C-alpha cells in the first residue's frame, strides 16, 4: 500500500478543514451508492463499507459474491466519498461515514432502470427491509430506521420513466438527498435520474478550473471531475474522469452537512428545492456556499458553482 | 420475452394474471405501486389493455459516466 495523499479534488472542495468538526462517522448517518458494486475488503475502504447489496437482474442479494465490484468504477466513487484517512492510498471528503454500496450496474458499467430503482427502493427500506419502522414519517435521520441520508448516483440514461420517477419522488419523501452525475455527452442538459428537480444534477471541472468538455450543462452544482484519483480493484488505485467523480464529491459535502448538523441538532436538514438559496435546506446551503465561477451567478456551465465544504458545514452550524 | 415495468395499485393487482398472457413476475416494489415483470414481446399490448393497470413501460438502460 501506497502513503496516503490528498487528492486535489478532495483539497478543492474544501473538505480537509471540515475534519475536525465531523469526518461522518455521525452514526445515523449513512451514504448509499448506487453503482458497479465495491471491493469490499479493500484496505482503504473496509471499515466504512456498512452494507452491501446487489440488485442486479431484479433480486436482491446480499451475497458478497454478488455485492462485489467486477468493474472499478463503483469502488472509485465510493473512494471519493470515504476512503479512510489513515496511512495508506487516498482519503475521501468525509472519510468516517458508512456507506451502503447498492450494486445496480453490471461487470461492464451497464445497468438496467428497473435494477436501478430497485436499488434507491433497498436505499430507503435499508437491511432491515422496512422503510419506517416506527411509522412517524421521518425516515432519513430517525435514529430508529436504517435509511441512507444520500442517494448517490454517478450513472445516467436517456429516459424519463414514471416510475423511476416515482422511486425518486418516494426518496425525496423520506428526507433523502439524491445526488447523480450530469452526464458526460456535452449535451445541453443533465441525463437522467440528474434532470429531474428532487436531484442534485452534477457536472465535472478539471484541475485549471474548468468545466470539463464533455460535462452536460445546467447542472445544479459542479465539482472535481477531471484526473480524479481514488481506491479501485483490487485493493489499489486509479485516476478517472467524468460527472461520476464530480458527483461523489458532492454526496461528501451533503454526508458532512448532514452528520454535522445531527452531530450538534440532532436532527438533519430538509433536502430543499433547485431555487432554494437559504441557509435553510441542504440544497440552499450548497448553492449559496458554492464557489461561483464563471459569469456572476448560476450559468450553464459550473450550474452555481463549485461545492465548498468548510463553508457548507459553516452555514448549517450557523 | 422482454422486461417491462408496470404501473398498478397495489390493492388492485394479482400477481396471478401475468402467469395467463405468458409472462412471470420479477419484482413486486415494497414502496411504488409497480411490478417488474418478464413477458412475451406480444403480451405488451395486453397488459396495458388492462383496465388496472396505469402504464407499462420499457426496461430503459443507463450507463457508468
Ligand atoms: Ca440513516
Ligand atoms: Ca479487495
Ligand atoms: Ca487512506
Ligand atoms: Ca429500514
Ligand atoms: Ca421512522
Ligand atoms: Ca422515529
Ligand atoms: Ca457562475
Ligand atoms: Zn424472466
Amino acid at each position: 500500500q501506497p502513503a496516503q495523499t490528498i487528492p486535489w479534488g478532495i483539497e478543492r472542495v474544501k473538505a480537509p478543514s471540515v475534519w475536525s468538526i465531523t469526518d461522518g462517522s455521525v452514526s445515523v448517518i449513512q451514504v448509499a451508492v448506487l453503482d458497479t458494486g465495491v471491493d469490499y475488503d479493500h484496505p482503504d475502504l473496509a471499515a466504512n463499507i456498512a452494507w452491501c447489496v446487489s440488485t442486479l437482474r431484479g433480486k436482491v442479494s446480499t451475497k458478497l459474491r454478488d455485492c462485489a465490484d467486477q468493474n472499478g468504477h463503483g469502488t472509485h466513487v465510493i473512494g471519493t466519498i470515504a476512503a479512510l484517512n489513515n496511512d495508506i492510498g487516498v482519503v475521501g471528503v468525509a472519510p468516517g461515514v458508512q456507506i451502503y454500496s447498492v450494486r445496480v450496474l453490471d461487470a461492464r458499467g451497464s445497468g438496467s432502470y428497473s435494477d436501478i430503482a430497485i436499488g434507491i427502493e433497498q436505499a430507503i427500506l435499508g437491511p432491515d427491509g422496512v422503510a419506517d419502522k416506527d411509522g412517524d414519517g421521518i425516515i432519513a435521520g430517525d435514529p430508529d430506521d436504517d435509511a441512507a441520508e444520500v442517494i448517490s448516483m454517478s450513472l445516467g440514461g436517456p429516459a424519463d420513466d414514471s416510475y423511476l420517477y416515482d422511486m425518486i419522488i418516494q426518496a425525496y419523501n423520506a428526507g433523502i438527498v439524491i445526488v447523480a452525475a450530469s452526464g458526460n455527452e456535452g449535451a445541453p442538459s443533465p441525463s437522467y435520474p440528474a434532470a429531474y428537480p428532487e436531484v442534485i444534477a452534477v457536472g465535472a471541472i478539471d484541475s485549471n478550473d474548468n468545466i470539463a468538455s464533455f460535462s452536460n450543462r445546467q447542472p445544479e452544482v459542479s465539482a472535481p471531475g477531471v484526473d480524479i484519483l481514488s481506491t479501485y480493484p483490487d485493493d489499489s488505485y486509479e485516476t478517472l474522469m467524468g460527472t461520476a467523480m464530480a458527483t461523489p464529491h458532492v454526496s461528501g459535502v451533503v454526508a458532512l452537512i448532514q452528520a454535522a448538523y445531527y452531530q450538534k441538532y440532532g436532527k438533519i436538514l430538509p433536502v430543499g428545492t433547485f431555487d432554494d438559496i437559504s441557509k435553510n435546506t441542504v440544497r440552499g446551503i450548497l448553492h449559496i456556499t458554492a464557489d461561483d465561477l464563471g459569469p456572476t451567478g448560476w450559468d450553464a456551465d459550473y450550474g452555481y458553482g463549485v461545492v465548498r465544504a468548510a463553508l457548507a458545514v459553516q452555514a448549517a452550524l450557523g | 420475452t422482454i422486461r417491462v415495468i408496470v404501473s398498478v395499485d397495489k390493492a388492485k393487482f394479482n400477481p396471478h394474471e401475468v402467469l395467463g398472457i405468458g409472462g412471470h413476475i420479477v419484482y413486486q416494489f415494497k414502496l411504488i405501486p409497480a411490478v417488474v415483470v418478464d413477458v412475451p414481446a406480444n403480451a405488451v399490448g395486453k397488459l396495458k389493455k388492462m383496465p388496472e393497470v396505469e402504464k407499462v413501460e420499457f426496461d430503459h438502460q443507463a450507463v457508468l459516466l
